[PDB]
């Protein structure tokens, strides 16, 4: 099936230029049965479609009344991809962007607007604040079922990401929303419940990814 | 110029149970209405494509129906999995979603305490955390006190959306004090209410012990 692989930076300063790209897999940029689409979301305007670009004879760009002053879709058939610039942006632009493919799916033959598969998002920040990457603190289990976590401090914008012993531990698992703190900085916990006997012969070390700073780090979480 | 109404914004309901939904269209001839489902986290999948096809790897108890204006969406048997925002769309435009929440039985949360690092403690600031784990239903009372004096205005609690599995839902609350003020107090505890609980339940420690 179609994979799609967005890139590009997430934090934008006000005034200035969004640009994000989706690397398609498994389909032509400029196939007949294809059409590729930008859609944001925010949590106060949900999903809002912003625009689209589509071979048929030639290239064909149609955008959304909200946006068509300052948006651009473009694709590039050497990498199979397609852009997203976004000029002059505000706050109201701070969402997370998904690209789509729609118009492949077909009934009786006909090809329909269906959003049939979605890139994984990119979480786009308006802010002139600068880029920090996270510190990251033990929360240690103390003294059958064992707590411990990592407390992931200090960081813009978001996302970061955890996992556990670089994925395999994934049962039992909580990562907290992160919390925007009087600072102006977010700050996360993620925890693990695990049984207390595996303390003295597992190792649990908590992976954080902050891509906005190219932070990853490793904490090894023991006892105290 | 096409809108999409989808109704009600949210729902609870129990495993098993029949779900349905609607989404009502106006100023559209178009009886291609697709839905998707949102997963907290994860991009929206499509679920049901042309009013009533399901999408690829979609289960059987999903199915949706269209009549004139209004279009339903049908869970014949809700699961604890089938926790999400579901939204309706016709062309370019997107409904505002219905939540859909899983009901269950009551489940006290599992308390834990843990006190701020040696190494965060150099860097000038304590945090203090609570954890409550796998709890339902969501509404919960956290208080700190630190030798014994109810602290306010110095806390952040965050909560994970229902679990996927079991349906409950974990809490953490934050305190966030200054190296020099974590360093004259020695008795720092969390106090937890919850429905679940015969009363309230109180995890403590003494600052280095």
């Amino acid at each position: 099936q179609v994979q799609l692989q967005q890139s590009g930076p997430g934090l934008v300063k006000p005034s200035q230029t969004l640009s994000l790209t989706c690397a398609i897999s498994g389909d032509s940029v400029s196939s007949y049965n294809a059409v590729w689409n930008w859609i944001r979301q925010s949590p106060s305007r949900g999903l809002e479609w912003l625009g689209r670009t589509y071979y048929r004879s030639g290239w064909y760009n149609d955008y959304a009344e909200s946006v068509k002053s300052r948006i651009t879709i473009n694709p590039d058939t050497s990498k199979n991809q397609f852009s997203l610039q976004l000029n002059s942006v505000t706050p109201e632009d701070t969402a997370v962007y998904y690209c789509a493919r729609s118009g492949h799916i077909t009934v009786f033959g006909v090809n329909v607007d269906a959003f049939d598969m979605w890139g994984q998002g990119t979480m786009v920040t308006v802010s002139s604040a600068s880029t920090k990457g996270p510190s990251v603190f033990p929360l240690a289990p103390s003294s059958g079922t064992a707590a411990l976590g990592c407390l992931v401090k200090d960081y813009f914008p978001e996302p970061v990401t955890v996992s556990w012993n670089s994925g395999a531990l994934t049962s039992g698992v909580h990562t907290f929303p992160a919390v925007l703190q009087s600072s102006g900085l977010y700050s996360l916990s993620s925890v693990v419940t695990v049984p207390s006997s595996s303390l003295g012969t597992q190792t649990y070390i908590c992976n954080v990814n902050h891509k906005p700073s190219n932070t990853k780090v490793d904490k090894k979480v023991e006892p105290k | 110029d096409i809108q999409m109404t989808q109704s009600p914004s949210s729902l609870s309901a129990s495993v098993g149970d029949r779900v349905t939904i609607t989404c009502r269209t106006s100023q559209s001839l178009s009886s291609y209405t697709h839905w998707y489902q949102q997963k907290p986290g994860k991009a929206p999948k499509l679920l049901i494509y042309a009013a009533s096809s399901r999408g690829s790897g979609v289960p059987s108890r999903f199915s949706g129906s269209g009549s004139g204006t209004d279009f339903t969406l049908t869970i014949s048997s809700l699961q604890p999995e089938d926790f999400a925002t579901y939204y309706c769309q016709q062309s370019r435009t997107f409904g505002q979603g219905t939540k859909v929440e899983i009901k269950r039985t009551v489940a006290a949360p599992s308390v834990f305490i843990f006190p701020p690092s040696d190494e965060q403690l150099k860097s000038g600031t304590a945090s203090v955390v609570c954890l409550l784990n796998n709890f339902y239903p969501r509404e919960a009372k956290v208080q700190w006190k630190v030798d014994n004096a109810l602290q306010s205005g110095n806390s952040q609690e965050s909560v994970t959306e229902q679990d996927s599995k079991d349906s409950t839902y974990s809490l953490s609350s934050t305190l966030t004090l200054s190296k020099a003020d974590y360093e004259k107090h020695k008795v720092y505890a969390c106090e937890v209410t919850h429905q679940g609980l015969s009363s309230p339940v109180t995890k403590s420690f003494n600052r280095g012990e």
